[PDB]
């Protein structure tokens, strides 16, 4: 159930490159600067688009 | 959960000559955000007095 069961599994599997996206992912880190009010935070994690 | 009284047992324990003590005890949940509450809303899982 990790990232690298789901790649490696058809390395033995398939032999073969997949890759499966999860949003936070390997890349991590951010520039802009937000303007808002007093939002929950409970978006953290959480996307906005 | 917070005990007054369990805490007040090593207040107590800490000289031996303490004849007494006592305290009146107020929650504080800080908030992060101010203009709204978080939608959903703080709750204390403790009722409160009024006002």
């Amino acid at each position: 159930g990790i990232e690298a069961s789901y790649k490696f599994l058809f390395k033995v599997l398939y032999n073969e490159e997949v890759e499966i996206e999860i949003e936070s992912g390997a890349g991590t880190e951010y520039d802009i600067i937000v303007q808002s009010d007093s939002l929950t935070e409970d978006l953290v994690g959480q996307t906005i688009y | 959960s917070f005990a007054k009284s369990k805490m007040l047992t090593y207040v107590d324990d800490a000289d031996h000559s303490v004849i007494g003590s006592s305290a009146t005890i107020q929650m504080v949940r800080e908030v992060q955000n101010f203009y709204k509450t978080p939608e959903a809303g703080i709750k204390y899982n403790n009722q409160i007095k009024d006002r």
